[PDB]
């Protein structure tokens, strides 16, 4: 950064005299796209066989299944805590006069 | 896209229309009522007042604000087109 | 096979997309292009009204196009649709939810955000307070759970030493 | 052979959406804490809701996200000043209730911390509490006492 | 066979595991937090303890978990006014100190931000400040003057 040097005295003080109105941008994301997949779509295509070894691991894919649902639950609840803190909606008013 | 393989997207609980309707009345709750609405029911106030309530909340004199209040009404309506510009302007 | 609105070259007789899927081929037998569009498919879902409430349940497809109303998280059945709106207690998607409400059957209504109530602004106005109650909020944080702890030698193995 | 190896692919993915959807869930919960405090009233946390002493934030919509239009206080114009940390009068010490003691070159004055405004010394801004030889730096000064011409 | 897939087993759990003691970390560090703002003396960050104004709270023992009991301030009944920002009385603008210039149709009174309790504007609890030239709104009125 730049290098400063600033003066200080046991009887100096500096208090300022103007002010300025600044506007500070940031950006926070708070959700983002659902995804569901199933092993009988994306593993297996449209045949008997690929699904008559599904059975042994039919509980990985409950609990991946499970995940994602967790998952798109969670991001379903996360837009309710950031937007809908009030139970009222106020209709702006008709004079623009602030 | 990418649904052809079983990777089906869910549509969000909360439309983009609603998001907007909500900070649309959360902006109208901050300007006509200050922070009386987000902690019970909403009490009317002009916007001058409030700003000078911030003006004493961050340890300023009221009348400071008063004395200059087209300065400082034009301050914030630039700062608004500035950072509308620059947003403009990822 | 829909009729599509691009044409290709004289030779290659097929088609791609960005995720590298054959979604194209022309038919020789009179040189027109067709597209290739994967079958309908998704999976069934049930509103419940809840126990000790109702019997009858709702059918909600996720993304399957069709008593019978189409919403735009799928198609649903066995739920009328209502223009009015209220407070939704059963989630659903794409800005709709499921009730039961009145005799009584289940309903599907876009949600209400809140009251519609407008505040007067005014220069020269405000609200103070003449009277308070002293409200109590509860609220659940939990700070752990089970302490559970996993060997290998006598889960993946039993009383064998191979 | 297939299917032990697509389990895997599978589950790789479920595990980074899983990690992706922790850190999601963090973001909103900062999100979250920060339209309860900087847009519903005005937080004293400071550099929390921006750089400088945040007055308000506008919160507006955004696509899968939320955004945070602070307005903060930031001064511009700074000024050098003397001061005195108390003022001796008549074998009492004064101190500044609200403000701060400047002189600029032979008047001393009291001002707010945070803006500059001079004002005359008198006995409604300034306390009185023990002697003078207490105080280290302290300053002879005579105080204005608004109540003796009013009462004449 | 069998020992590749009871070690592909073992291995989703203790990822899960993680992640859930991950959440419960987190979750622990903010009702730790919430502990020590909200009961262990008076939070001043608005909604953070409760919605309302926080005063305290009561926590009390759950099963793998904790409650707090919070004690919120909200209003109940609100009455309108008109108000003014200044008064100008002799070439000299007041303000009010901790307070606000309410009327009710044909007098004024001060009052408090959170609570009604009318009084009589006089030299103290008003201070001057410049003319009454500068200040876009104001009102006529008069100062008691006690002394
Ligand atoms: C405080 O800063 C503001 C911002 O620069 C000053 O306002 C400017 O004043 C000049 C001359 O008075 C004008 O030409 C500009 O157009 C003003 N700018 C804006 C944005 O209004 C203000 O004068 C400064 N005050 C002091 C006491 O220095
Ligand atoms: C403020 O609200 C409280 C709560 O309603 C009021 O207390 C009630 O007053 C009525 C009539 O005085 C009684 O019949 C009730 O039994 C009271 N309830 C409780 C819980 O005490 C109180 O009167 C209100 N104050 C004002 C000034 O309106
Ligand atoms: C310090 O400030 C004081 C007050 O603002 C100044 O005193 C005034 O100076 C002007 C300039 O000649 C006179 O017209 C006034 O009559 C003075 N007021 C009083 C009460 O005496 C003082 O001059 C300033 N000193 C310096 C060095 O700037
Ligand atoms: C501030 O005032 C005090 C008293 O009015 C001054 O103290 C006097 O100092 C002189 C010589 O410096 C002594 O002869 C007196 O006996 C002292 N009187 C008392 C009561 O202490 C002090 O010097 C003054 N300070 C400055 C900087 O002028
Ligand atoms: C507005 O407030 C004033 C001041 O409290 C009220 O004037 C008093 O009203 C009481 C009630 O009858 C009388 O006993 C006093 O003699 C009045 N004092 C004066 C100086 O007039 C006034 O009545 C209030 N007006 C309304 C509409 O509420
Ligand atoms: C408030 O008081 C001021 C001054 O006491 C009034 O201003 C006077 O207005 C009259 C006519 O309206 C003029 O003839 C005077 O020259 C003005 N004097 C000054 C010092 O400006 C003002 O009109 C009063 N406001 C109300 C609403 O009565
Ligand atoms: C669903 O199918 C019907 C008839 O096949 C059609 O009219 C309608 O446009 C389809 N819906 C969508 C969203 O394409
Ligand atoms: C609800 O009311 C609107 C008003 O025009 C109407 O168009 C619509 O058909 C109604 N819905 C039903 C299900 O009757
Ligand atoms: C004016 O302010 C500067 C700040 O850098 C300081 O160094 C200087 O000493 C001040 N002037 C006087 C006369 O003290
Ligand atoms: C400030 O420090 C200098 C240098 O140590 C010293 O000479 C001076 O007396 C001090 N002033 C006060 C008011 O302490
Ligand atoms: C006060 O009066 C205004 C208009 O006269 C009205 O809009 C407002 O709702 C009233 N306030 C209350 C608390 O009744
Ligand atoms: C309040 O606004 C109205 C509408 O612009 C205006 O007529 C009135 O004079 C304003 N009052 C004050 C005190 O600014």
């Amino acid at each position: 950064g730049a290098e400063n040097s600033v003066a200080y005295s046991n009887n100096s003080i500096a208090i300022p005299t103007n002010f300025t109105i600044s506007v500070t941008t940031e950006i926070l994301p708070v959700s983002m796209t659902k995804t569901s997949v199933d092993c009988t779509m994306y593993i297996c295509g449209d045949s008997t066989e690929c699904s008559n070894l599904l059975l042994q691991y039919g509980s990985f894919c409950t609990q991946l299944n499970r995940a994602l649902t967790g998952i798109a639950v969670e991001q379903d609840k996360n837009t309710q805590e950031v937007f809908a803190q009030v139970k009222q909606i106020y209709k702006t008013p008709p004079i623009k006069d602030f | 896209a990418q649904k052809f393989n079983g990777l089906t997207v869910l549509p969000p609980l909360l439309t983009d229309e609603m998001i907007a309707q909500y900070t649309s009345a959360l902006l109208a709750g901050t300007i006509t009522s200050g922070w009386t609405f987000g902690a019970g029911p909403a009490l009317q106030i002009p916007f001058p007042m409030q700003m000078a309530y911030r003006f004493n909340g961050i340890g300023v004199t009221q009348n400071v604000l008063y004395e200059n209040q087209k300065l400082i009404a034009n301050q914030f309506n630039s700062a608004i087109g500035k950072i509308q510009d620059s947003l403009s302007s990822a | 096979l829909t009729e599509s609105n691009k044409k290709f070259l004289p030779f290659q007789q097929f088609g791609r997309d960005i995720a590298d899927t054959t979604d194209a081929v022309r038919d020789p037998q009179t040189l027109e292009i067709l597209d290739i569009t994967p079958c309908s498919f998704g999976g069934v879902s049930v509103i419940t009204p809840g126990t000790n409430t109702s019997n009858q349940v709702a059918v909600l497809y996720q993304d399957v196009n069709c008593n019978v109303f189409q919403t735009r998280a799928g198609c649903l059945i066995g739920a009328e649709h209502v223009n009015n709106s209220y407070e939704c207690d059963i989630p659903i998607g794409a800005g709709i939810c499921a009730s039961y409400q009145t005799s009584q059957s289940i309903i599907a209504y876009t949600m209400s955000l809140g009251a519609e109530n407008s505040v007067a602004y005014s220069n020269n106005s405000i609200a103070i307070p003449t009277n308070f109650t002293i409200s109590v909020t509860t609220e659940i944080l939990p700070v752990s759970m089970t302490k559970t702890s996993v060997d290998c030698t006598m889960y993946i193995c039993g009383d064998s030493t191979e | 052979r297939l299917i032990t190896g697509r389990l895997q692919s599978l589950q790789t993915y479920v595990t980074q959406q899983l990690i992706r959807a922790a850190e999601i869930r963090a973001s909103a919960n900062l999100a979250a804490t920060k339209m309860s405090e900087c847009v519903l009233g005005q937080s004293k946390r400071v550099d929390f809701c921006g750089k400088g002493y945040h007055l308000m934030s506008f919160p507006q919509s955004a696509p899968h996200g939320v955004v945070f239009l602070h307005v903060t206080y930031v001064p511009a114009q700074e000024k050098n000043f003397t001061t005195a940390p108390a003022i001796c009068h008549d074998g009492k010490a004064h101190f500044p209730r609200e403000g701060v003691f400047v002189s600029n070159g032979t008047h001393w004055f009291v001002t707010q911390r945070n803006f500059y405004e001079p004002q005359i010394i008198t006995t409604d801004n300034t306390f009185v509490s023990g002697n003078c030889d207490v105080v280290i730096g302290i300053v002879n000064n005579t105080v204005y006492d608004p109540l003796q011409p009013e009462l004449d």
